[PDB]
This record gives structure tokens, C-alpha cells and sequence, in this order.
């Protein structure tokens, strides 16, 4: 810990270090919304009861199927009011921004891989 | 018409129907009107609050952005303030990054193309609103008008809103060019005059300027002032 | 870690002129393998930058500074006023603050619509400060700040500019291992761009 | 969701009329009447005195569990009318919108910002 | 009962895919057949179009040295099935050093095919393929896909409309004379080819391909002199 | 574009640069080679909250190791109309950690219709300085008049806060803070308080090492808003005696190119 | 021959006819299939 | 370790090479091509740590060839370099500590030859003749000295000869045997071997 | 027939009725010219929009600039091309971020089709209303010009009218194009009469026409937008000519 049970679509990445943490502040900032969700998700669940955070979360896998397609930037007008971050401009938005992504994938690979077929 | 009921669907003619419909919706709205001049612009609309119940403060209709982008709706009153915010919030990214103020025509673009995002997808409606934005950049003033789908264009005397075409019959033979703003807001109350249902009062104009200094908004009693002469 | 290979670089403001200036050499610690290979890049027409320092990421740098130029230039219609490109490089090396690049990048052009000559510089990390005499940054930093401070002086002409500009570089980077063996020298003027390369020591 | 949207001008929330009416927010609103209740909110010069109605249905019903008065802050009520299923919902929103607030922000909240939230989630 | 890929009827018949079929008998014909040591893969040119280059439409698509593609049907999807299986060539290149047989490259596009047929969102490929080549062993193949998720291994068949007429010319006159010389094989297509269309060399293209000479296209002249050549018939 | 890629890029502090410059760190630090240093502006600063307003000061000398790297370099930035900051110590970090502040604050501001409150701006850097852990550095001194009254704070790099009247923070803050120490005395005058300021930042700025140059000062009065600089110049360069400059034709040329533009 | 790796040993008939079957029966709502299989096998 | 050479001239970009193989204390094979083909009028010559070079060169092999597949023409040299420089700064620095050295070659229709020369961080030089491994110690004061601005083909040959000569002379390290291929306007054409007695 | 309500389903004849409907919506905006001549390759326009109350705006409303050298022309629906511009500008920046050459023609054509075409088999989503038109140089196959569709069917045209009153536009070009031997302005007197010939004649001026041309000069590829004033004189010709038909 898998075994194999194309190679140049994906490929040049040892299994050495992705189980070895890079800087400390790694999993602190690749998983950071999702940290944030899940905090705030675990406090209400606690204090307000079991509705708020199936009924919260539910409502986001709603709004969250209605972008445009993967190969494509996503406006994300929606689901930010909701959220919360509807002002909380952060280092987010001004580095980085994936509008102008350097690096960019097929469309037909990108949209399959997230329908999740592959 | 089964071709009807979807905006995903395009009909055996050559139209999208929910887009017509929604540019119906928001012509049948606030009358609103806005004039370009060599000086800066103005900008000037009516509230439906008439009642005495309702206040003048809290509630606001043209509402800055920043200190050089100034809008105003004529549509759906709930179903702006998400826009507004949100273009707000690209000023201050564009802000951040290239450390001078936004110019206008790049917030409209942006704003043009998160409003149309809700066209192209399935399952969701278009925004109902049509706003214009005036800016000031360069030392040139800048007048823009969106639409439900996002088509800007660089408007010059538009009078959008309810009973739109006799307040555009009516600017084709005023504005000449060559004005500043004293004789602009005299014309844009005008134009609000020519269609109201009533008689204008201290409490039923918001105009705004965009001169040379910002996007000051003018006072109640300075509107009143204006409104007697 | 700026001595895995070589680079210097300076600004001086004078009147109405502009004058960056670099050194040529490409080699491996104590080996040298080219005697030709550009630090000066010519972003916009009257605007130049002067990267120097590890060449693995200058290259780079250099790549996607451009890249994000050339959209904005083509996005927004008119050319780019000098101080924008100081917050766009502090942008890009801010990007990656923790694992940060090795660019110590100097500035040096006018504004399209004034004339009025700027130069800035930069930190490793992005830390934009302006200084109106001159600045200078590279690997042998410390022996140019005396050569710099008394030999100049305030509202040059082009030709005192380029005097000075060469005197400055060509007998102060030879007290250096690495980092020698040529110069090139750009002046811009108001309206006309102009190139020279000068000659040093052999060694 | 496996059911689709119901065909009709007047059916579904996206759909808009021939002329551009949202058809089932107008519906909303007369659905307020339906419960059947009245609410009088005065402001003077330094009280803000709420009044409303109270309707026992029968006899067995307790009297101090069928309050509508509900408290959201320390020093902000609310006189929730309608369904009763719906703003029992919205009060624990807004209740979870000013604690975040305060948290975020370390003073009581305005009473412009309550309600502004509260009709953007709407 | 015939409104999406998933249902079927109270016989059976899978309408999507029959619909799909129908679809693809709609465009340009298309022919191949294989001889002692080589292999032709002619098709015809529906229209004209003296304004329109014919240097960007073309029908003859390459996906390796050893293997050669002519499709017939929509343009767009027949083009990202050709992406994908050159991508797919290379990388199993990539993971075995041992160039591609036709089968194998043949199954894969078939797999893709097959694929979007699984789920009422996503319409299936309307194309058919002619994928001919020549193998390691040296051995000359001919496959045919089909949009729903078949292939065969057919000899000197014939897809696009019209092909009942050609493929019937075709099975009356195949023998193994026929396959003997190299040029034999490009008179026996240029005489089967000629049926459908009005008048010869005006519209008509050809892919000659020879034991690991890769793909070449043959120019009108040459075209012109084998028809000229074919003309002398009494 | 890419033949290679599968999710959608995802921005923020990228990390692909940290596994080759261990092994290159490695390398070199045995090798005796040069060494990375970034700007560590080691600056005094200072407040005092005095009857009416609050002032505040810092030396305008950044350094990058044993060189001094500029001579005027201003440390004291913009937040809100009535709400100022200052910086120490690696002055990258410090400049965007207060640039997003503002720029949050001005969005509040413009959606609320009236003046910030400091104690937001504590929250917000609070919990942003909490949130990276360490790794980021840069001690503030927040300092502004609100709608209740004068408020000072005196944030760390780790996420700590205060309440002082009056604070010095930086690499030579000693001195000052013990001038202030000395001097201070509570609700003084406008006047007493700048020239109390002064001498305090003149008596950090000659007894260390990090500070030199100019200093500036930053009434934030309830009503008036004031950005003095610079204030006092207590060291001023002397003259350079013999001309040493070069003429025409001194120095040599090999190639030369003319290209004209328009 | 997943099964053949694992446990070093032939296969028994039904123990893959169990396992296509249970495979086969996944028809319903993630690659998941949206149809039954219309095919039929005689393993022998 | 191993030894990689190329010489720029008129219209050839003549590389030489060393057939030999690697281990603990023994020489496993005397003849191993580290040549790697891109197309018609490029190579690719890479030394660097074990299987690593040998996978990618293979990665960066296997698509170039799409390329041409999948537009009709073929690559330049220079667009060839900038993209096999980004593919390994990429590369290196994702996940994996790489040691792997490359010389590229190649002849386009427009300017002469091209070498490019490139150190294990991923820099580009367009040195006129570089070298890799130890040898280029030893070696490239000899190729510095006698390399007139231009070159016929006759005399590289044995200015190559020369300098290899002086590397088996002076060398630690046992090089028995090295390759020699030169690029036309016509191909790749190939040589007789270098094979010290 | 009822086959029509979604974009995923075909017919019993066989066809994607959906894409067909949307084919007409590039039927309700201004003709396109831009026949190709030996040296400049010439793109007319048209603004519909010709109102008394515009401001003029910087390189008109339809010739774009796309990273130095290519430019487009959109038609039907504007407001799903400011979206198509500016992703085909962001695929073309990142070519040339891989690779240090100017892009071909293929390689963005085929790219921004492949999007194109993407969004007409995932049913879910309208397919774009655009008909846009390409133009460029490049050093592989010299001057060409591509007119794309819908759906995806690029073709490297040598002389096309995309929009209203194709048919008749397309019929004359090809009646009256010199094949072979084409010089600049030669070219520009043609597309003056083709867009003369169609139209509803309203004899044109300087407030309705665009003309935007791809001269290649001392190896730099320039893009200029001839002045208003750079049309009037061209139409007094024109006219001249034409009125110079002696008879009798």
C-alpha cells in the first residue's frame, strides 16, 4: 500500500514521497475548504442537531451540479453566499487563479474523469 | 409550443424563448435613464416606495462600487445584490493584482460573462435585470448597459426600463453633445418626467454624478435644490 | 544558493534615458561550458527586464512573465505602464512564497505616455521598492554598491550615462571568480533603442 | 433528481412567464394567509414594541409552547407568521448567521446585516 | 419506444442503435481490400467545391506506420476516435517496446465505440471505420467496426450509402488473379468505385500502402493515367 | 494543450519547488557557497495614545543582511480612512498581510455604509497569522481611532494580541520602549506627544544597527488625518570632494547595434 | 485468474458462474451499468 | 562515469558517444546504443543515473512521434529543446530526485545545425560544442583548441580521433570502444566504429 | 417531428435535429466576407447595429486580435463569443507557453472545434450559436483562411460568406473569382461589389462597413483596420466604375 489488480496519460510520479509530506503546511492548504466544511459541519451537528448538516451539505451537492462543463472555468457565482465567503477575498482568488491555468487537459479525458466513469 | 418551457432548447426558427422572455420581464420594470456628456454622466431612476411607511435610508438602489464604477438596476429588486456583490468582489481582486484601479470596460466583460454563465447551462434561469455602469477613466467618461443575456454596448443616452421606446423617441432629439452636467440632469428629470404617473417629489429621485472626483451621490436637499430649478 | 552559476546587473536614471546593463556567462560551479547566453529580455517595446541569478529558474520566470504579458497586453488593448509589471513579478514569485524561486529581478523602462524614466528592483520573494538614483542586484552585489555610490551623479546625459554605466561594471565584476567575461550594455534613449557590447578580461 | 420538472408556465420555480412573472414566488406569497394570523410592528422614539396574535385551537393544548416570539440574539426578536414548519427553520438559520458573525467579526451584528443574510440564503 | 439508449421494446430491437446505423448509411462510400502484399483504401469525394481546398478535407487518416483509417459519417466524432486511438498507439508503443498489431487497435476503437451506450446523456458514435494495415508478421489485415460494438474481419467489404450495389460488384469479380501484381488491386477498386459515382478521376482518392513504405497518397495524375489505363476494356 | 492532465488546476501557494531545494540546500551548505537571504528589516517602531488621537512612527532603513539595501523605504501603510499599520521584519510577508486586510476592510466599509471598527481588522489578522502557523512572520503595531474610541494592538507572528497605551515592536525597540519607559506620563497634549515620539525613534535609530535614515510620523486624529514624511532628518550624507567622472571615449567598444522605434 | 494468482489453484465452474452472475446483477442506479445484460451464456 | 561529445560545424552536428554498460566492478555489456532516434534529423543523447535515463528518453521519445502523426510535418529543433527542457523541469521537480543529462542534435531547413546542451536542472545553453560526464574535463580544453570557427567534415573525424585518443591515454577509467553518428541534409548516416586494440 | 426536444436523441431517418435548428441561428446576423489573395488576406464585416446614439469603440465589434497574428469574426448569437474569443486566446498563449513558435493554424482550429463539438454530445447543455471565421499566417503552409460551424465542420475555404444571404453571396463569389492570379486590391474592388451586390441596397458608407486586412512586411506580421476616412474614396470608385458601364 495498489497493485495493478496507459502509462502515458499519467505518468512520472514515484510512490515514494506522496506518502511523505512535503512542508508541513501541505495538508493544511491542498485540503483547506474541505477542513473548513467538515469543522463547521462536525460543530453543528453537535450543538444544533442532525438536520443542519445533511440538509447543508445536501443543499451544496445540489447547487454543485449546475457549472459548466470541467474543461471550462466555473463562474462559482452561487454556492459562495451560501457558503459563506461571500466577501473573504483570501489567498484564494489572486494567486493562482485557475482562469488562467498554465497547464491544460482534453476535453473528452476531463469530463469523463469527472462523471467518474474511469 | 413544446419547444417552449426550457432555455436549453432552441426552437425550429432560430430564438432561445426563456431569453425573450426574461428581456420582456426586465423591460417591465423601474424606467431608469442615464446620460453621457463631456463633463462626467449622470445617472437617475424612481423607487416604488411611495407609501410614507417605507424609509429613505437602509433600502438603496444605486449603489457604488469601489470609487469610479457607479450602477443601477431596472429589474427584479432581490435578484441583483448577489450581482452587485459580486462585482465588487472583482474589483477588489482586480485590485489586489496590478496595483491601479480597475478600468471599466474589464469589469464589464467580466460581469457580462458570470451573468451569461446562466444561460448556456441547463436547469437554472437567466438572471432577471438589465443594469447600466458609468465610469471615469483616462479623463473620459464611460456609459455601458448589460443585458439578460450580456451583450455590452457603449451606450450613450439610453432610457431603459418601463415605456422604454418613448423615453428613447424623446432623447433621439435633445442630447447634442458638448454639455456639462447641469444641463444633463435637467434633461435626464425631464425624460423621468415625460413618464411617471404623477408628479415628482423630494423623495422620489436617486441621480448620482461620476465627475472628476468619484461617485458622490447627491443629497436629498440637494436633489431638491435641482428639482425646484 | 546564487552561485551555482553567475549574473549582475544594474539601473541608472539619468535624463530622459534609461540604462540596463548585464554580464554573459553560463557555467557549472568552477567549469564553464558558453560565453553566450541572454539575461536581458525585451517585454514591450521601450521596457526591459534583467533577470539574474540561478538560470534553471530564470529561464522559467522569464517564460511565464510573458506568457501573462502577452494577455493582458492582448485582454485589455493598450500597452503596459512600468509600474504594473513590478506588482505582476511580485505576484508571480508570491506564488510560490514556501517553495520559492532563486530571480533577483531588476526593472528598468518609461512610460509610454510621460517619458519619465523608472526603475525599480526586487527581493527573492516579491518586495517592490522604487529607488530614484540607481539599484543594482546579481551575485556579486557587494562590489558594486562603492564602485555605484560615488561615481554617480544626479541628471546625465546619454553619453555620461553609458560612461558611467561601463565604468561601473566592466573593472568592478573582473574582482569576481565567477560572473565575468563580457558585458552587453542597453541604453534606451527617448526614441530610439541602442545595444553595445563592451570587452573585459579574458579569465 | 430522477422526477424532472413539471411542464407548465406556472408548475416550476425556473420557468418564466410569457410576459415575466414569476408565477410561483406570487403563489408564496398568498401562502402566507393561509395559516390565518396578524402581526403589527411599531417603532416610536425609543421602544420598538411588537404586537401580534395568539390562537388556541382547543382546550388540551398547553398555553406556553405555542409562542410565536421567537428570540434570535440577545437583544434582536422576531414575530415569525405563516408556516410554522418553515420559520421554525429559518429562525435556527439566522440564529447560526449572527453566532458566526460575532465570531468572525467580535461585535453584535446590525440589524441591516441579519436581514440581508437572511434574503440572500432566501 | 424509441426515446433513450437504456429502455428497450416489448421484442427487444434496440432502437438507439438502430437509428445510429441509419445515420451512418448517409454519407460518402468507402471500399478497401487487401492482395498478396498490398492494400488499397479508396473512397469518393461527395462534392466539389473548386473554392474549398481538399487539402483539409479528407477522409484518409493516418494512425501509424503500419496502420491506416477511413471512416464515413460525421466528421467530428470520427475525428476524436482517431485522436484517441493515436494516442492510444503510442502509448502502448510506449508500454511495450513492439509496434501495434491491427486487432489490437481495432478492439480499442470498437471498446470506445461500445462504450457510450451505457447511459441515456450521452449519444453514441455514428461513424464506420475501414482500419486496414499491415501486422509484425507481415500478414495483411482488414477490419470494420461498427457504431454499436462490433468488428469483423472482413475481406473486400464496403460501407456508406450505396454500398449494397459495390459490395455485390465486388463479391462477383474477387478472385485471386486479381490480387496477384500490385496494380491489379488498384484497377479492381478503381472499377469498383467507378459504379457510384458519375464520372471518374473528378472526385475519386486513393491510399496506396506497400510492406512498411507508410501511407502514400496518390496524386490526380497518377489517378488519371490508371483510369485511362482501366478505360482500355473490350 | 496537454496530453497529461486530468483535474482542474487549483490555485493558492503552490508547493512544487520544496523537494529540489532540500537536496539542493544539502548540496550547498557543505560546499561553502552562497546562501539565500531575503529583506529582514529589522525596524523600531512606536505609538502612544495620547488625549485625543493616536501617533505613530518607524524608521525607514531595509536592510538584507550586513548591506543597506535602501535608504527610504516606507513602513507605515494604508488600511481604512482612519485605521493605519505598521511592518517588521521580512517586509514581503508584511506588505500583502496588510494589502488583503484592506482590501477585505474596504469591501465591509462599502457594504456596510459606515467606518470599520479596529477590533475587525484584529480578528481578521488574528486569524489569518493563526491559521499559517508560523512560517510567516511580520509583528504589527494596529493602531486606529473608531466610532467608541482611541484602541491599540499589538499583533505577533504567532497569533498573539494586547491592549497596550503604548507598544514598540521590532529587532532595536529597547531603547525606545525605554524612553517611552522614562518619559511617558498619561493623557499628555498633541505636540508632547509627537516630540515624545521623536525622541524615542531618535534613540532607537542611534543605538543599534538595523535603523538609520529618516522617520516619519502618523497623526490619526479624531477628526484631521495626517501622513508627515519624512518628519526629521537627523543624518544627512556629506559631499564628495574630487570629481572622478569619465569622458568620452574612456571606455572601449567591440560591437554596437542602432535599431530606431517610433 | 485474479483467483488463480491468490489462492494457487484451478477453478471450480460454479465459483465463476457465481462470480458473472453477481457481476450481471449490478443492473439498476461509478461506471455502474443503466440496462440488463440482453446476452446468455452456457459455461461448460 | 561515461562520456557524451558533440561538434557543431557547416551544415552537420557530428556527436560521438560510448558503448558500455555499468555495475558494482564489472562490465556487464561492451556494446549498449545510448543513442535514442526522435525523428529523420534529430537525436537525443542521454547519460544520467540508471533507468531513469532510459525511461525518460523513452517518455520523451515516444511523443515527438505524435506530433508528426498527428499534424503531417515534423518538429524544429528549437521548439524540440524548449519542450524536452519543461518536460524535465516538470518532471524533477514534481516528485522524483532525477541525475539524467542530455545532448540534443538535429538539422532543420532554415539555419544550419543545432546542439543544445543541458545540465541535470534543466537550463538551455547553444554552446558550439559541449560535453558531458568526466571526459569533458579532460577533453574539452583539446576540442577548445583546435576547433577553427569552421570545420570540413574530413578534418572532424579526426579532430573527434584526436580527442578521443587523449581520453583512453590519460583516463582512470576503461572505455574500450565508442560510436560515431553525423547528420546531413539526407538523414542520419552512420559511421564505422572507433575500437581501440 | 417529436424527436426534437433534446440534444442527445437521433431521428428515424437519422439526424441530430437539435444541431440542425441551431445551424439557422447563424441566419440572423451581418454578411462575412474575406476572400484570400496572393499576398493580404482581407476580412470584410458588417454592423448591424447602426444606431444614431453609439459611441465608437476600439477595433469595431467583430474583428478580434488573437495573439499576434490571427484574428476571427463571429456571427449569430454575441453573446456566446466573447466566450469563444477568449478561451481560443488563452489556448493559443498556452501553446505557445510549451513550445516557443507561433502556432499554426490546425492546431488552433481543431482545438477550439474539439470544444466545439464537445458541448453537442453531453445533453445537458445548448450547443454555441457562432460561426466564426478564421484568418492567419504561418511559415508551414503560407496564407490560408478556415470558416468553422456549429457543430464542427472546418474546411480550408478560399473564399467564403458566412450569414444571411450566404447563398446568393457564395453563388456570385464563385461566378466572379479570378483563381490563381489575385492581387490586394483587386480583392478589395471585389469584396466593395459583393457586398454591394448583396445587402438590401442601401448604396453603404463609412458607419457600416469593417475592413481588416493581414499584409506580411519585413518579417514582422502586422494587423491594421483601415481608417474611416480610407473607405469613402474606395466607394467613389467603386461607384465610378460601376456608373462608367457606357451602353446605351
Amino acid at each position: 500500500s495498489p497493485v495493478t489488480e496507459d502509462l502515458l496519460r499519467k505518468g512520472f510520479s514515484c510512490v515514494k514521497n506522496e506518502l511523505l509530506p512535503s512542508h508541513p503546511l501541505e495538508l493544511s492548504e491542498k485540503n483547506f475548504q474541505l477542513n473548513q466544511d467538515k469543522m463547521n459541519f462536525s460543530t453543528l451537528r453537535n450543538i444544533q442537531g442532525l438536520f443542519a448538516p445533511l440538509k447543508l451539505q445536501m443543499e451544496f451537492k445540489a447547487v454543485q451540479q449546475v457549472q459548466r462543463l470541467p474543461f471550462l472555468s466555473s463562474s462559482n457565482l452561487s454556492l459562495d453566499v451560501l457558503r459563506g465567503n461571500d466577501e473573504t477575498i483570501g489567498f484564494e482568488d489572486i494567486l493562482n487563479d485557475p482562469s488562467q491555468s498554465e497547464v491544460m487537459g482534453e476535453p473528452h479525458l476531463m469530463v469523463e474523469y469527472k462523471l467518474g466513469l474511469l | 409550443r413544446g419547444y417552449s418551457f426550457s432555455l436549453t432548447t432552441f426552437s425550429p426558427s432560430g430564438k432561445l424563448v426563456q431569453i425573450e422572455y426574461a428581456l420582456a420581464a426586465v423591460a417591465g420594470g423601474a424606467p431608469s435613464v442615464g446620460i453621457k456628456a463631456a463633463n462626467g454622466v449622470v445617472l437617475a431612476t424612481e423607487k416604488k416606495q411611495k407609501s410614507i411607511l417605507y424609509d429613505e435610508r437602509s433600502v438603496h438602489k444605486v449603489e457604488p462600487i469601489t470609487k469610479h464604477i457607479g450602477l443601477v438596476y431596472s429589474g427584479m429588486g432581490p435578484d441583483y445584490r448577489v450581482l452587485v456583490h459580486r462585482a465588487r468582489k472583482l474589483a477588489q481582486q482586480y485590485y489586489l493584482v496590478y496595483q491601479e484601479p480597475i478600468p471599466t470596460a474589464q469589469l464589464v466583460q467580466r460581469v457580462a460573462s458570470v451573468m451569461q454563465e446562466y444561460t448556456q447551462s441547463g436547469g437554472v434561469r437567466p438572471f432577471g435585470v438589465s443594469l447600466l455602469i458609468c465610469g471615469w477613466n483616462e479623463g473620459r467618461p464611460y456609459l455601458f448597459q448589460s443585458d439578460p443575456s450580456g451583450a455590452y454596448f457603449a451606450w450613450k443616452a439610453t432610457a431603459m426600463g418601463k415605456n422604454y421606446v418613448n423615453g428613447k423617441t424623446f432623447l433621439e432629439k435633445r442630447y447634442n453633445e458638448d454639455l456639462e452636467l447641469e444641463d444633463a440632469i435637467h434633461t435626464a428629470i425631464l425624460t423621468l418626467k415625460e413618464s411617471f404617473e404623477g408628479q415628482m417629489t423630494e423623495d422620489n429621485i436617486e441621480v448620482g454624478i461620476c465627475n472628476e472626483a468619484g461617485f458622490r451621490r447627491l443629497t436629498p436637499t440637494e436633489v431638491k435644490d435641482y428639482l425646484a430649478a | 544558493i546564487m552561485s551555482y552559476n553567475g549574473g549582475a546587473v544594474m539601473a541608472m536614471k539619468g535624463k530622459n534615458c534609461v540604462a540596463i546593463a548585464a554580464d554573459r556567462r553560463f557555467g557549472i560551479q568552477a567549469q564553464m561550458v558558453t560565453t553566450d547566453f541572454q539575461k536581458i529580455f525585451p517585454m514591450g517595446d521601450r521596457l526591459y527586464i534583467g533577470l539574474a541569478g540561478l538560470a534553471t529558474d530564470v529561464q522559467t520566470v522569464a517564460q511565464r512573465l510573458k506568457f501573462r504579458l502577452n494577455l493582458y497586453e492582448l485582454k485589455e488593448g493598450r500597452q503596459i505602464k512600468p509600474y504594473t509589471l513590478m506588482s505582476m513579478v511580485a505576484n508571480l514569485l508570491y506564488e510560490k512564497r514556501f517553495g520559492p524561486y532563486y530571480t533577483e529581478p531588476v526593472i528598468a523602462g518609461l512610460d509610454p505616455k510621460t517619458f519619465k524614466p523608472f526603475i525599480c528592483s526586487l527581493d527573492l520573494i516579491g518586495c517592490p521598492m522604487v529607488t530614484d538614483d540607481f539599484v543594482v542586484s546579481g551575485t556579486c552585489a557587494e562590489q558594486m554598491y562603492g564602485m555605484c555610490e560615488s561615481l554617480w551623479e544626479p541628471n546625465m546625459d546619454p553619453d555620461h550615462l553609458f560612461e558611467t554605466i561601463s565604468q561601473a561594471m566592466l573593472n568592478a565584476v573582473d574582482r569576481d571568480a565567477v560572473s565575468g567575461m563580457g558585458v552587453i550594455v542597453h541604453i534606451i534613449e527617448k526614441d530610439k533603442i541602442t545595444t553595445r557590447t563592451l570587452k573585459a578580461r579574458m579569465d | 433528481m430522477s422526477r424532472g420538472s413539471s411542464a407548465g408556465f406556472d408548475r416550476h420555480i425556473t420557468i418564466f412567464s410569457p410576459e415575466g412573472r414569476l408565477y410561483q414566488v406570487e403563489y408564496a406569497f398568498k401562502a402566507i394567509n393561509q395559516g390565518g394570523l396578524t402581526s403589527v410592528a411599531v417603532r416610536g422614539k425609543d421602544c420598538a414594541v411588537i404586537v401580534t396574535q395568539k390562537k388556541v385551537p382547543d382546550k388540551l393544548l398547553d398555553s406556553s409552547t405555542v409562542t410565536h416570539l421567537f428570540k434570535i440574539t440577545e437583544n434582536i426578536g422576531c414575530v415569525m407568521t405563516g408556516m410554522t414548519a418553515d420559520s421554525r427553520s429559518q429562525v435556527q438559520r439566522a440564529r447560526y448567521e449572527a453566532a458566526n458573525w460575532k465570531y468572525k467579526y467580535g461585535y453584535e451584528i446590525p440589524v441591516d446585516m441579519l436581514c440581508k443574510r437572511i434574503a440572500d440564503i432566501s | 419506444y424509441d426515446r433513450a439508449i437504456t429502455v428497450f421494446s416489448p421484442d427487444g430491437h434496440l432502437f438507439q442503435v438502430e437509428y445510429a446505423q441509419e445515420a451512418v448509411k448517409k454519407g460518402s462510400t468507402a471500399v478497401g481490400v487487401r492482395g498478396r502484399d498490398i492494400v488499397v483504401l479508396g473512397v469518393e469525394k461527395k462534392s466539389v467545391a473548386k473554392l474549398q481546398d481538399e487539402r483539409t478535407v479528407r477522409k484518409i487518416c493516418a494512425l501509424d506506420d503500419n496502420v491506416c483509417m477511413a471512416f464515413a459519417g460525421l466528421t467530428a466524432d470520427a475525428r476524436i476516435v482517431i485522436n484517441r486511438a493515436r494516442v492510444e498507439c503510442q502509448s502502448h508503443r510506449l508500454t511495450v517496446e513492439d509496434p501495434v498489431t491491427v486487432e489490437y487497435i481495432t478492439r480499442y476503437i470498437a471498446s470506445l465505440k461500445q462504450r457510450y451506450t451505457q447511459s441515456n446523456g450521452r449519444r453514441p458514435f455514428g461513424i464506420s471505420a475501414l482500419i486496414v494495415g499491415f501486422d509484425f508478421d507481415g500478414t495483411p489485415r482488414l477490419y470494420q467496426t461498427d457504431p454499436s460494438g462490433t468488428y469483423h474481419a472482413w475481406k473486400a467489404n464496403a460501407i456508406g450509402r450505396g454500398a449494397k450495389s459495390v459490395r455485390e460488384f465486388l463479391e462477383k469479380n474477387y478472385t485471386d488473379e486479381a490480387i496477384e501484381t500490385d496494380d491489379l488491386t488498384i484497377k479492381l477498386v478503381i472499377k469498383a468505385l467507378l459504379e457510384v459515382v458519375q464520372s471518374g478521376g473528378k472526385n475519386i482518392e486513393l491510399a496506396v500502402m506497400r510492406r512498411d513504405q507508410s501511407l502514400k497518397i496518390l496524386n490526380p495524375e497518377e489517378i488519371e493515367k490508371y483510369v485511362a489505363e482501366i478505360e482500355k476494356e473490350k | 494543450a496537454a496530453v497529461s492532465v486530468y483535474a482542474p488546476p487549483v490555485g493558492g501557494f503552490s508547493f512544487d519547488n520544496c523537494r529540489r531545494n532540500a537536496v539542493l540546500e544539502a548540496d550547498f551548505a557543505k560546499r561553502g557557497y552562497k546562501l539565500p537571504k531575503v529583506r529582514k528589516t529589522g525596524t523600531t517602531i512606536a505609538g502612544v495614545v495620547y488625549k485625543d488621537g493616536i501617533v505613530l512612527g518607524a524608521d525607514t532603513r531595509a536592510t538584507e543582511g550586513m548591506v543597506v539595501a535602501d535608504k527610504n523605504c516606507s513602513k507605515i501603510h494604508f488600511i481604512s480612512p482612519n485605521i493605519y499599520c505598521c511592518g517588521a521584519g521580512t517586509a514581503a510577508d508584511t506588505d500583502m498581510t496588510t494589502q488583503l486586510i484592506s482590501s477585505n476592510l474596504e469591501l465591509h466599509s462599502l457594504s456596510t455604509g459606515r467606518l470599520p471598527r479596529v477590533v475587525t481588522a484584529n480578528r481578521m489578522l488574528k486569524q489569518m497569522l493563526f491559521r499559517y502557523q508560523g512560517y510567516i512572520g511580520a509583528a504589527l503595531v494596529l493602531g486606529g481611532v473608531d466610532v467608541t474610541g482611541p484602541h491599540l494592538y499589538s499583533i505577533y507572528p504567532h497569533g498573539s494580541t494586547d491592549k497596550l497605551p503604548y507598544v514598540t515592536m521590532g529587532s532595536g525597540s529597547l531603547a525606545a520602549m525605554a524612553v517611552f519607559e522614562d518619559k511617558f506620563r498619561p493623557d499628555m497634549e498633541e505636540e508632547e506627544a509627537k516630540n515624545l515620539v521623536s525622541e524615542a525613534i531618535a534613540a532607537g535609530i542611534f543605538n543599534d544597527l538595523g535603523s538609520g535614515s529618516n522617520i516619519d510620523l502618523c497623526v490619526i486624529s479624531k477628526n484631521k488625518l495626517d501622513f508627515l514624511r519624512p518628519y526629521t532628518v537627523p543624518n544627512k550624507k556629506g559631499t564628495r570632494l574630487g570629481r572622478y567622472r569619465c569622458e568620452k571615449g574612456t571606455t572601449a567598444v567591440l560591437t554596437e547595434k542602432i535599431t530606431p522605434l517610433e | 485468474q485474479n483467483h488463480w494468482f491468490t489462492y494457487n489453484e484451478t477453478m471450480t465452474v460454479e465459483s465463476v458462474t457465481q462470480a458473472v452472475s453477481n457481476l450481471a446483477l449490478q443492473f439498476g442506479e461509478p461506471g455502474a451499468m443503466s440496462r440488463p445484460f440482453g446476452v446468455a451464456l452456457l459455461f461448460g | 562515469m561515461e562520456y557524451l561529445i558533440g561538434i557543431q560545424g557547416p551544415d552537420y552536428v557530428l556527436v560521438a558517444s560510448d558503448r558500455v554498460a555499468a555495475s558494482n566492478i564489472v562490465q556487464m555489456k561492451d556494446d549498449h546504443d545510448k543513442m535514442f532516434k526522435m525523428s529523420e534529423k534529430i537525436l537525443l543523447l542521454c547519460v544520467g543515473e540508471a533507468g531513469d535515463t532510459v525511461q525518460f528518453a523513452e517518455y520523451i521519445q515516444k511523443n515527438v512521434q505524435l506530433y508528426k502523426m498527428r499534424n503531417g510535418y515534423e518538429l524544429s529543433p528549437t521548439a524540440a529543446a524548449n519542450f524536452t527542457r519543461r518536460n524535465l523541469a516538470d518532471c524533477l521537480r514534481s516528485r522524483t530526485p532525477y541525475h539524467v543529462n542530455l545532448l540534443l542534435a538535429g538539422y532543420d531547413e532554415h539555419e544550419g545545425p543545432a546542439l543544445y546542451y543541458m545540465d541535470y536542472l534543466a537550463a538551455l545553453a547553444k554552446a558550439p560544442f559541449a560535453a558531458h560526464g568526466y571526459g569533458a574535463f579532460l577533453t574539452l580544453s583539446i576540442l577548445d583548441r583546435y576547433y577553427t570557427p569552421t570545420i570540413s567534415r574530413e578534418r572532424a573525424v579526426e579532430l573527434l580521433r584526436k580527442c578521443l585518443e587523449e581520453l583512453q591515454k590519460r583516463f582512470i577509467l576503461n572505455l574500450p570502444t565508442f560510436s560515431v553518428r553525423i547528420i546531413d541534409k539526407n538523414g542520419i548516416h552512420d559511421l564505422d566504429n572507433i575500437s581501440f586494440p | 417531428r417529436r424527436y426534437d426536444s433534446r440534444t442527445t436523441i437521433f431521428s428515424p431517418e437519422g439526424r441530430l435535429y437539435q444541431v440542425e435548428y441551431a445551424m439557422e441561428a447563424i441566419g440572423h446576423a451581418g454578411t462575412c466576407l474575406g476572400i484570400l489573395a496572393n499576398d493580404g488576406v482581407l476580412l470584410a464585416a458588417e454592423r448591424r447595429n447602426i444606431h444614431k446614439l453609439l459611441d465608437e469603440v476600439f477595433f469595431s465589434e467583430k474583428i478580434y486580435k488573437l495573439n499576434e497574428d490571427m484574428a476571427c469574426s463571429v456571427a449569430g448569437i454575441t453573446s456566446d463569443a466573447n466566450v469563444l474569443t477568449n478561451e481560443l486566446r488563452l489556448i493559443a498563449q498556452r501553446y505557445l507557453l510549451q513550445y516557443q513558435e507561433p502556432i499554426p493554424c490546425e492546431q488552433l482550429v481543431t482545438a477550439l472545434c474539439d470544444i466545439k463539438q464537445a458541448y453537442t454530445q453531453f445533453g445537458g447543455k445548448r450547443p454555441f450559436g457562432v460561426s466564426l471565421l478564421y484568418i492567419g499566417w504561418d511559415k508551414h503552409y503560407g496564407f490560408q483562411l478556415y470558416q468553422s460551424d456549429p457543430s464542427g465542420n472546418y474546411g480550408g475555404w478560399k473564399a467564403t460568406c458566412i450569414g444571411n444571404n450566404s447563398a446568393a453571396a457564395v453563388s456570385m463569389l464563385k461566378q466572379d473569382y479570378k483563381e490563381g492570379e489575385m492581387t490586394l486590391k483587386s480583392a478589395l474592388a471585389l469584396a466593395i461589389k459583393v457586398l454591394n451586390k448583396t445587402m438590401d441596397v442601401s448604396k453603404l458608407s463609412a458607419e457600416k462597413v469593417e475592413i481588416a486586412t493581414l499584409t506580411r512586411e519585413n518579417g514582422k506580421t502586422v494587423i491594421r483596420v483601415l481608417k474611416q476616412k480610407e473607405v469613402e474614396q474606395l466607394i467613389k470608385k467603386h461607384e465610378e466604375e460601376e456608373a462608367k458601364a457606357e451602353r446605351e
